[PDB]
């Protein structure tokens, strides 16, 4: 199982499956095994990593799908990061 | 049933999944592959509680409906350097800024 | 192009809302015009009388966000076998993270203030371009 390291602006190092990270076309390009993000704080990048897990678990599933939750405090910063990462 | 986790030590966070029926020791094997440290140099935690190698993740309270993909459960990690284990330490995430006027 | 066929052949259906949103069923009439019907609260159902060859789609009643029905965009009632109704499972799609972020922001900021936000102009346009049934019909044609 291959993993990769995504690093926030504040130094937090998140470690996820390579398959999950390639959800983002932007990250796919920055690889083709670590990537630094100078604009994205850890409170945003953790939510991005949770979205990967969510997408891969519920894409094309006939079971019921729960809502992906987003706190109002982080909505604007997360919006900007999803626009950049194209996810 | 799959459970979804964040395994955290200092400024390191690992996102991974495991079976409810799998063991604490087997979770250390997973860490070993990623961080290159053998099981005997690792301690794992639910909050402040040290976890036994033989127990299942389900026994230790990680169930498929609490440890979800969009909201995974946290498992503490601590290493041994030489003779003694370090104290469990987890750096918090960054703080969000104040909500702008138009969102209040 | 997209319109119900006037078949006059009955078809009993169950609308089953397996989403957390309040649902608005939309019948496309014989001229292709969207016609709204009464809403379903989350986790509820209704047995209704439709007809073979008719077209339906489903939306969030308050924000008009698009929903899926038996895994897809459009639902068309078919022949009832053994007097059993056709099931119509209404669910959340896996929205992109971008589109989800827009939903939450729209629900927090009043449309007059989208411009006072500190973001690039093309995100102001993405916020103002809220989901709309007319556009999605044009798209799917
Ligand atoms: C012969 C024909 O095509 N009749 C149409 C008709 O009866 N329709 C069009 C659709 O097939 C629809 F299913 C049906 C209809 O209007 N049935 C009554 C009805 C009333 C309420 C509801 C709903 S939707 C959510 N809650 C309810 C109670 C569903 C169906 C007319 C009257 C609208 C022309």
């Amino acid at each position: 199982m291959m993993y990769v390291k995504l690093i926030s602006s504040d130094g937090h190092e998140f470690i996820v499956k390579r398959e999950h990270a390639l959800t983002s076309g932007t990250i796919k390009a920055m690889l083709s095994n670590e990537v630094n993000f100078r604009e994205i704080p850890s409170h945003v990048l953790s939510k991005v990593c949770m979205y990967f897990t969510y997408k891969v678990r519920y894409t094309n599933s006939s079971t019921e799908i729960p809502e992906f939750p987003i706190a109002p405090e982080i909505a604007l910063e997360l919006l900007m990061a999803a626009n950049f990462l194209d996810c | 049933m799959d459970v979804f986790l964040m395994i955290r030590r200092h400024k390191t966070t690992i996102f991974t999944d495991a079976k409810e029926s799998s063991t604490v020791f087997e979770l250390k094997r997973i860490v070993e592959g990623i961080l290159k440290r053998p099981p005997d140099e690792q301690r794992l935690y639910k909050d402040d509680q040290l976890l036994d190698d033989g127990k299942t993740l389900g026994e230790c309270g990680f169930t498929s409906q609490t440890a979800r993909p969009q909201a995974p459960a946290t498992v503490g990690l601590a290493f041994r350097a030489d003779d003694t284990f370090e104290a469990l330490c987890i750096e918090p995430f960054s703080s969000p800024p104040e909500l702008p006027d138009v969102m209040k | 192009v997209l319109r119900s066929v006037n078949s006059r052949e009955p078809s009993q259906v169950i609308f089953c809302n397996r989403s957390p949103r309040v649902v608005l069923p939309v019948w496309l009439n014989f001229d292709g015009e969207p016609q709204p019907y009464p809403t379903l609260p989350p986790g509820t159902g209704r047995r209704i009388h439709s007809y073979r060859g008719h077209l339906w789609l489903f939306r969030d009643a308050g924000t008009h966000d698009g929903l899926l029905v038996n895994q897809t965009e459009l639902f068309v009632p078919s022949l009832n076998v053994d007097g059993q109704p056709i099931f119509a499972n209404i669910t959340l799609p896996v929205y992109t993270l971008k589109e989800r972020c827009l939903q939450v922001v729209r629900s927090l900021v009043k449309p007059e203030n989208y411009r006072r936000l500190d973001i690039v102009r093309s995100l102001y346009e993405d916020l103002e371009d809220h989901p709309n049934v007319q556009k999605d019909l044009e798209r799917l044609t």
